RNA sequence: CGAUGUCGGCUCGUCGCAUCCUGGGGCUGAAGAAGGUCCCAAGGGUUGGGCUGUUCGCCCAUUAAAGCGGCACGCGAGCUG
RNA sequence: GAAUGCCGGCAUGAGUAACGAUAAAGAGGGUGAGAAUCCCUCUCGCCGUAAGCCCAAGGGUUCCUACGCAAUGGUCGUCAGCGUAGGGUUAGGCGGGACCUAAGGUGAAGCCGAAAGGCGUAGCCGAAGGGCAGCCGGUUAAUAUUCCGGCCCUUCCCGCAGGUGCGAUGGGGGGACGCUCUAGGCUAGGGGGACCGGAGCCAUGGACGAGCCCGGCCAGAAGCGCAGGGUGGGAGGUAGGCAAAUCCGCCUCCCAACAAGCUCUGCGUGGUGGGGAAGCCCGUACGGGUGACAACCCCCCGAAGCCAGGGAGCCAAGAAAAGCCUCUAAGCACAACCUGCGGGAACCCGUACCGCAAACCGACACAGGUGGGCGGGUGCAAGAGCACUCAGGCGCGCGGGAGAACCCUCGCCAAGGAACUCUGCAAGUUGGCCCCGUAACUUCGGGAGAAGGGGUGCUCCCUGGGGUGAUGAGCCCCGGGGAGCCGCAGUGAACAGGCUCUGGCGACUGUUUACCAAAAACACAGCUCUCUGCGAACUCGUAAGAGGAGGUAUAGGGAGCGACGCUUGCCCGGUGCCGGAAGGUCAAGGGGAGGGGUGCAAGCCCCGAACCGAAGCCCCGGUGAACGGCGGCCGUAACUAUAACGGUCCUAAGGUAGCGAAAUUCCUUGUCGGGUAAGUUCCGACCUGCACGAAAAGCGUAACGACCGGAGCGCUGUCUCGGCGAGGG
RNA sequence: GAGCUAGCCCUGGCCAGGGUGAAGCUGGGGUGAGACCCAGUGGAGGCCCGAACCGGUGGGGGAUGCAAACCCCUCGGAUGA
RNA sequence: AAUGUUCA
RNA sequence: CGCGGGGUGGAGCAGCCUGGUAGCUCGUCGGGCUCAUAACCCGAAGGUCGUCGGUUCAAAUCCGGCCCCCGCAACCA
RNA sequence: AGCCUACGGGCAGGCGCCGAGGGUAGGGCCCGUGACUGGGGCGAAGUCGUAACAAGGUAGCUGUACCGGAAGGUGCGGCUGGA
C-alpha cells in the first residue's frame, strides 16, 4: 500500500530548508548544534 | 409559494424550496462596488473556533448598504430582486438618481419601479429609512441600528421586523423580534416595514446534503464520545448523562443565564 | 504463571467391566411364549434424524442392542471456532 | 561459565525450504575456452482502455558506444538497468523566471507580549489558475516544436512615412467563471469502395475473376467560402465613479431591433513544402535500397474535442489581480501615442534516460501503491465491459525429468437431494436482450427485474419509417409479415439476478475501529429544551487579535431525541437551573468601647468588643423534552376460582396510554396454538413484567439493509460416500 | 514532524454505457371562473443496473508469504454527504 | 343527606 | 451460607433507641336515628407482644439460640 | 416407402392449426375451522355505586373533546322533549 515516504522537492525544501531554520530559534539551535558536531550536510541535500 | 415535490425518491416527499418569484430576471449580480472575494474559513489562525464548519457552496458577498445616510434626501428606484446565499433575506438593486448602485436589505412588499429615499424628510412608505425619532409610534420597521453612525444592526433577519412602542427623551423603546424592549436613540436610522421571506421559516432541508451545501457540517452529540472528549460521554450503552447537562467545556446547557451582569447596556434593556 | 491452549463438534482409535445385545447358566410367585433377578463372559456389534454451541437431555422412525466409563472432563505442532 | 548479558567468528536444522505469479516454449545457425539463459532465423504461446504510446511527480548517468565478468542478477551468463573509458541533453515561439493575483506566508504604519516572540489594513512573496508569439517533415548511436528545410509569428530600440491632443501604478469597461441537459455546423478518429496506385500470388479439389494482399494523407500565411461567438447607434442634462474626464453610471428625446453592419475565433480551400505501404534484396547489435513519376479520389458513421463568453432548466447562487480597450490630471504639445515599412536587439534555468515500473514509494529486478492525454478492428443491443486481434511490447532471470501420498487451483459423476453443519459456509441454479404477465401492503413514488413464462441461429421472399443523398442509386440506422434448413442445444464460446413467505433493529443514500469488529453503533433531515441585544452568546489566545460573521431571534452557540403516523401521563420532598432590593450568616475594610508594653513627660508601639460590612450558603417560590423517581399488607361476589369493591401503613407521587417469556423473563424447553415425522430456535396469543414503558422516548410503519433470526421452493459433492481426471508444488 | 493519516482553505481534474420519465411547457377535456383529468413534449433525483474509480461483505489461499494488510472468487457505492 | 331480593 | 429489617388485640400500624405505664384507624358486641339497612351518634369488650432461656428488683423494650417473612449480595477467570 | 376398378385421381400414411384433459405458476369470490380476543342477546332471589323519572336533590338531552371501577363528570356549542 501506500507508504508514508513521497518525495516532493518543494516540501522538502520549505519544511527543512536552510532559510526556515533561521526563520525559527529552534532551527537556528538546529543548525547551531550541528555546527559545532561538525556535519558535513548542516540541512537536507535538495537539488 | 413554497415549492414542494413529489415522493419519487427519499428524502424529497419532504424536501422544501423556497418560492423564487419575486426573483426578478437579474439572476447574475452587479460590480464596481457589489460582491468581493469572500474569505471562507472555519478557524482563526490555526484552531478550529467555532466546531462543524466548512464544506458549503462557494459564495461572494454581496456588499450591502447598512449607512444609508450617505444619499440622505436623493431618492432611488427599484431596479431588482437579487438572491444574497451570504443572508436569510432577499436584496435589492438600486439605481439612485444621483448616479451610484448600491444593495438595500429588500423588505417586504417593495416591488420592482418604486421610488425610496432616506433622511429626515423621507415620507413613511415601505423601504424608506428615517430616525427613529421621526418614525410614528406603532410602525414596523426593520435595519434598526443600536447606536448612531454604526449601521444597521438590528432586526434585520428574513421576516424579523421590530415595532415602535413609545418614546422617551432622546432614546425610542423598540420591540424587538424576541419581544425583548430595548431603549434605541432617536439618531438611529431605520428601514420601515418588515423584511421579507417569511417562507424561510417554512423551508425543509429534507437530507443531510442539503445542510452540507449551506457549509453545516455533521454535528455529534455529546453522549455518542468518550469522557476525554466530552463530559456526557463515556460509560456504558446509552449512559443518561449522569449529571446536569453541560457544553463540552464544562459549563451547564439547561438554563445557565451567561449574560455580563456588570454591563453599562444593562440600563437600556427593559424586558428579555 | 522466562505459558500445561479451557467447552462442544469432526477424524482416529484404544482400554476397563461393575455388560445394552448376541453366547452359556441358576432361581422364579418360570404351564409355553414373553418376562423379572442373579452368575460367567467382553470376541464382536451398539442406527439415522428434529431442537439446542452443546455435554446431557426430550422427541420422530427403527433396532438384537441404540451400555456406562478411562486415556490432560483422549485427541486444536490433526481440523473446526 | 552462565545475567533470553555485549562485540565478533564458526557450528546445527541441511545439501533440507525456497529460487518471488501455471502467459510457454521448441529447433537450426553464429560468437565464445566455457551457451537451456547472449545475437540472428523459423514455429509456437501472452497482453492489447495494455503487459502499447505521450506528459507531470519522483529518481540523477541509469541513455549511446567501446573493452570486460571478481562481485550485484535468487542458476548459468560471452549478457545487463553492473565495472573501466569515451560520447551525448542546443529554444525569443515548449515549460518556469526579468507579467498577475488565490489559500496562505511575510509584512512599513500600528497593536500585544517577562525574554524568545505573537497579531496585523497597505505592499511583497506565493501556482497544473489568469495572461502570453510555432505547425509540418529530415537528420545522430545517443538531442529536437531546441539543429536543418519549408511556411508563419511576438516583443522591444533606432530610423523614415502618414495620422491623433498624446499622455498615469488614477476613473470605467473587460478579463469574469456554478451544476445538469442539449442545438447547428465542423474536426480528431474510424468503416467501405466496382475508382486509383502497386512489387507479387493460382497453392490442395475448384478459382484469371468487379480474384487475393497492401496503400490510397499531413501541414499550409493573405484572399476566399461555411458555421459561430461577441457588440445597439446618435443628441441633450447630470449632483455619482473619494482630483478631473468626451469614459462609465443615472434620467429625457430620435432612429436600430436587427448579428443588417463592425470586428473576433474555429473549420475547409488555398502560393507551396513534406510523407508515401505490403513484398523482395540486403550485413548489421539494425536500418538502407527498390517497390514510386507511387496513387494520393468517392461515399458512410462520427465524437466527451472546436466555433465557447453557445442555448435551456435549476438552486446550493457559483475567485482575484495583471494583460487588453477607453477616459481624462499633473507635465508636455520641438514632446509623445497609433499605424506601415526598413535595419537592429531578443537573456537566465530544464531538455539525455526510466517514467502503472527492474530506474519513483515499499531494505530486494517485491504479484502491493502511484496524477493527466491517445488507447485502433471485428462481434455480443450499448459501452473505456467481454472474446479474439492491428500497431507496439512480452513469455514474467533456475531448469531437466517422473506421474506416489498429501496440499492449492480446476473439471465431471450413478441414485438421493441439506439427511452435512452453528448457519445451504462453500459451491452449484438463475443469468443478456425483446415481448407477455405481475400479489398482500403503501407515505400513491413504490413493492416491480416481483413471482411465472415464451422468442433468440441460418436461408429465401414480401413490405414500412427515417439520415446523408436533388424530390433518386448506393451507404448507415431503425422495424414489420410470410415461407423453409439444421443441431441435443441458436446471448450455441466470454462478460450477465436464484426466488418467495415472515419477524428483530435501524426510517432511508451515507460513516467509522488503516492492521481481527461495517453493526441494532455514528451521522442524517425533523422535534423539543436552553442560552445569546451585537464589542452578542460560545470558542482559540497571558494579551493584542481572530473565528462566530463582514452573520443580527426566520440568526448564532449548547444539549437530547432521530424520517413519518398516533402519542409523550404523576411527583419540585432531594440535586441542578431560574426568580426573589426582606431576614440569619458572611472576609478584607471602616470603627473605636475597653485593655496592654515602654518613656519623667509630651509621645511612639500594640491588641481590641458594639455597629455598618458584598458574593456565596441558609430561607421563600417556579421549573421534568433539567439530574431523578413513579408502593406494601389484608378481606370481599349465592359451586369453586378470581376480585369490579373496601380496611389500614407509608410516600413527594405511589407507571396511565401503548407493548410484553421481548436485543429486556432467573425459575424457563413457562402454558396453549401453527409450521415439522419429530422444533430449548422461529411465528401468534395468554400475563405471573426476577428486572418494558413514554424524547438515555413508547407503540406502530411503506420503502430501504454485503446487518441479525425462522421457513419453503428451485439447484447442487455440504452429506450418504466416495470415485476419476487436469495443471502448480 | 500533517511528504502516512483526520479535518478544513485556494486552485484544477475525473466519473464508459444503458434505463426509470418528477416538475415545468403545448394541445385537448372539464367549470361561471378554477381545481383537476388525458395525451405529447420535457429529463429531475444524496433514483435504478453496471465499467474506470473509491471500498473491503462472505469464503478460500497466504502465515521464516509476492506482501510487517497481499492474491483469487464473491460483494457495496458508482452526479454525489 | 344512599338503598328497599323473586312471583302474584 | 453471607449482610440488615420485621414478627404486638380479628386486619393494618406505632410503642423499642434512654427498661417500670401498651396507643391509632378499621372491625366486633350492646344501645340510639330509620318503617328497614347502610351512613352517623353513644358506651364496652378485645393483646401467652413468634418462641426457648438469662441481665436486672423488673422485659413488648436489653443479650443470645432456633421458627417464619421482607430486601440486598453471591464476582474474576 | 406401399395398395387401387378407367391414373395430370383415390386410399392407407406423414406434417401443421385447433383441440378435451393433465401439469406448472400466480390472482379473485365464497364456505368450514383456529389458540386467543372484542363487544352482544338471554338467564327467581350474587357484588359495587345512584346516573335518569318530582329543580331526582348539580334541569335534562345532545354533537364533540378529555378523564374516570362503573353508571358517568367536566369544557365548547346547541335544544325545550325544563323553569
Ligand atoms: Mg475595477
Ligand atoms: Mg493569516
Ligand atoms: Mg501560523
Ligand atoms: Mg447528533
Ligand atoms: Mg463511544
Ligand atoms: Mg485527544
Ligand atoms: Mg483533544
Ligand atoms: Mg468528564
Ligand atoms: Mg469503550
Ligand atoms: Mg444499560
Ligand atoms: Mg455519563
Ligand atoms: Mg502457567
Ligand atoms: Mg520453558
Ligand atoms: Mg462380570
Ligand atoms: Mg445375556
Ligand atoms: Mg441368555
Ligand atoms: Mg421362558
Ligand atoms: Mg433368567
Ligand atoms: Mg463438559
Ligand atoms: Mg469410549
Ligand atoms: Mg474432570
Ligand atoms: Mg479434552
Ligand atoms: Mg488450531
Ligand atoms: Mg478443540
Ligand atoms: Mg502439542
Ligand atoms: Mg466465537
Ligand atoms: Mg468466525
Ligand atoms: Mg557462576
Ligand atoms: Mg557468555
Ligand atoms: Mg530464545
Ligand atoms: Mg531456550
Ligand atoms: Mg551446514
Ligand atoms: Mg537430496
Ligand atoms: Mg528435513
Ligand atoms: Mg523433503
Ligand atoms: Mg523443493
Ligand atoms: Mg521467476
Ligand atoms: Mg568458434
Ligand atoms: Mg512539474
Ligand atoms: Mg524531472
Ligand atoms: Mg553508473
Ligand atoms: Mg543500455
Ligand atoms: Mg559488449
Ligand atoms: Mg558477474
Ligand atoms: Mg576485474
Ligand atoms: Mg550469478
Ligand atoms: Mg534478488
Ligand atoms: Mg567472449
Ligand atoms: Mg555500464
Ligand atoms: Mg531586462
Ligand atoms: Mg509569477
Ligand atoms: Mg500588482
Ligand atoms: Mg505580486
Ligand atoms: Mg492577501
Ligand atoms: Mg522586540
Ligand atoms: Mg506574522
Ligand atoms: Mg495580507
Ligand atoms: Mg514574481
Ligand atoms: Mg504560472
Ligand atoms: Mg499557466
Ligand atoms: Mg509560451
Ligand atoms: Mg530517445
Ligand atoms: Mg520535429
Ligand atoms: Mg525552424
Ligand atoms: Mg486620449
Ligand atoms: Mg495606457
Ligand atoms: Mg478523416
Ligand atoms: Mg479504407
Ligand atoms: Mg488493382
Ligand atoms: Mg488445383
Ligand atoms: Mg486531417
Ligand atoms: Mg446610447
Ligand atoms: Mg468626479
Ligand atoms: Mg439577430
Ligand atoms: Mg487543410
Ligand atoms: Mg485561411
Ligand atoms: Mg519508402
Ligand atoms: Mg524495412
Ligand atoms: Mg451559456
Ligand atoms: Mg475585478
Ligand atoms: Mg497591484
Ligand atoms: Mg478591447
Ligand atoms: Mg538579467
Ligand atoms: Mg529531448
Ligand atoms: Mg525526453
Ligand atoms: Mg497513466
Ligand atoms: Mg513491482
Ligand atoms: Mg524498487
Ligand atoms: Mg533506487
Ligand atoms: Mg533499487
Ligand atoms: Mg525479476
Ligand atoms: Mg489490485
Ligand atoms: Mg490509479
Ligand atoms: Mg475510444
Ligand atoms: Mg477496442
Ligand atoms: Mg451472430
Ligand atoms: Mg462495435
Ligand atoms: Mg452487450
Ligand atoms: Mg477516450
Ligand atoms: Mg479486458
Ligand atoms: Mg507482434
Ligand atoms: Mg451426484
Ligand atoms: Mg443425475
Ligand atoms: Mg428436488
Ligand atoms: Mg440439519
Ligand atoms: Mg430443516
Ligand atoms: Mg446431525
Ligand atoms: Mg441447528
Ligand atoms: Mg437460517
Ligand atoms: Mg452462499
Ligand atoms: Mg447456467
Ligand atoms: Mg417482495
Ligand atoms: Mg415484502
Ligand atoms: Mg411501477
Ligand atoms: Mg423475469
Ligand atoms: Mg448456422
Ligand atoms: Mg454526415
Ligand atoms: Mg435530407
Ligand atoms: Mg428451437
Ligand atoms: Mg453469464
Ligand atoms: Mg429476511
Ligand atoms: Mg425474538
Ligand atoms: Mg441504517
Ligand atoms: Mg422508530
Ligand atoms: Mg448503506
Ligand atoms: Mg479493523
Ligand atoms: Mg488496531
Ligand atoms: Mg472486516
Ligand atoms: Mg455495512
Ligand atoms: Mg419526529
Ligand atoms: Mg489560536
Ligand atoms: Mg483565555
Ligand atoms: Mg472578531
Ligand atoms: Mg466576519
Ligand atoms: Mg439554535
Ligand atoms: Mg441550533
Ligand atoms: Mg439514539
Ligand atoms: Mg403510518
Ligand atoms: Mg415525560
Ligand atoms: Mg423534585
Ligand atoms: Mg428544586
Ligand atoms: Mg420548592
Ligand atoms: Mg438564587
Ligand atoms: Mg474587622
Ligand atoms: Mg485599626
Ligand atoms: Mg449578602
Ligand atoms: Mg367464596
Ligand atoms: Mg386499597
Ligand atoms: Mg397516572
Ligand atoms: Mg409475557
Ligand atoms: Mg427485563
Ligand atoms: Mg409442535
Ligand atoms: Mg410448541
Ligand atoms: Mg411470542
Ligand atoms: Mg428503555
Ligand atoms: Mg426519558
Ligand atoms: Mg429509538
Ligand atoms: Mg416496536
Ligand atoms: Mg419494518
Ligand atoms: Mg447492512
Ligand atoms: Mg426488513
Ligand atoms: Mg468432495
Ligand atoms: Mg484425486
Ligand atoms: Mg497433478
Ligand atoms: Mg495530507
Ligand atoms: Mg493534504
Ligand atoms: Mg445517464
Ligand atoms: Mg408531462
Ligand atoms: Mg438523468
Ligand atoms: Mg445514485
Ligand atoms: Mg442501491
Ligand atoms: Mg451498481
Ligand atoms: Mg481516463
Ligand atoms: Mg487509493
Ligand atoms: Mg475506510
Ligand atoms: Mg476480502
Ligand atoms: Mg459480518
Ligand atoms: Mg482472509
Ligand atoms: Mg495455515
Ligand atoms: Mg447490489
Ligand atoms: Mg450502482
Ligand atoms: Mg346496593
Ligand atoms: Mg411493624
Ligand atoms: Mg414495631
Ligand atoms: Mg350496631
Ligand atoms: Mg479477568
Ligand atoms: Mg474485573
Ligand atoms: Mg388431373
Ligand atoms: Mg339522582
Ligand atoms: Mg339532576
Ligand atoms: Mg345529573
Ligand atoms: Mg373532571
Ligand atoms: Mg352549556
Amino acid at each position: 500500500m501506500k507508504r508514508t515516504w513521497q518525495p516532493n522537492r518543494r516540501k522538502r525544501a520549505k519544511t527543512h530548508g536552510f532559510r526556515a531554520r533561521m526563520r525559527t530559534p529552534g532551527g537556528r539551535k538546529v543548525l547551531k548544534r550541528r555546527r559545532q558536531k561538525g556535519r558535513w550536510r548542516l540541512t537536507p541535500a535538495v537539488r | 409559494a413554497v415549492k414542494k415535490f413529489k415522493p419519487y425518491t427519499p428524502s424529497r416527499r419532504f424536501m422544501t424550496v423556497a418560492d423564487f418569484s419575486e426573483i426578478t430576471k437579474t439572476e447574475p449580480e452587479k460590480s464596481l462596488v457589489k460582491p468581493l472575494k469572500k474569505t471562507g474559513g472555519r478557524n482563526n489562525q490555526g484552531r478550529i473556533t467555532v466546531r462543524f464548519r466548512g464544506g458549503g457552496h462557494k459564495r461572494l458577498y454581496r456588499i450591502i448598504d447598512f449607512k444609508r445616510w450617505d444619499k440622505v434626501g436623493i431618492p432611488a428606484k427599484v431596479a431588482a430582486i437579487e438572491y444574497d446565499p451570504n443572508r436569510s433575506a432577499r436584496i435589492a438593486l438600486l439605481h439612485y438618481v444621483d448616479g451610484e448602485k448600491r444593495y438595500i436589505i429588500a423588505p417586504d412588499g417593495l416591488q420592482v419601479g418604486q421610488q425610496v429615499v432616506a433622511g429626515p424628510d423621507a415620507p413613511i412608505q415601505v423601504g424608506n429609512a428615517l430616525p427613529l425619532r421621526f418614525i410614528p409610534v406603532g410602525t414596523v420597521v426593520h435595519a434598526v441600528e443600536l447606536e448612531p453612525k454604526k449601521g444597521a444592526k438590528l432586526a434585520r433577519a428574513a421576516g424579523t421586523s421590530a415595532q415602535i412602542q413609545g418614546r422617551e427623551g432622546d432614546y425610542v423603546i423598540l420591540r424587538l423580534p424576541s419581544g425583548e424592549l430595548r431603549k434605541v436613540h432617536g439618531e438611529c436610522y431605520a428601514t420601515v416595514g418588515a423584511v421579507g421571506n417569511a417562507d424561510h421559516k417554512n423551508i425543509v432541508l429534507g437530507k443531510a446534503g442539503r445542510s452540507r451545501w449551506l457549509g453545516r457540517r455533521p454535528h455529534v452529540r455529546g453522549a455518542a464520545m468518550n469522557p476525554v472528549d466530552h463530559p456526557h460521554g463515556g460509560g456504558e450503552g446509552r449512559a443518561p448523562r449522569g449529571r446536569p447537562p453541560a457544553s463540552p467545556w464544562g459549563w451547564q446547557t439547561k438554563g445557565l443565564k451567561t449574560r455580563k451582569r456588570r454591563k453599562p447596556s444593562s440600563r437600556f434593556i427593559i424586558a428579555r
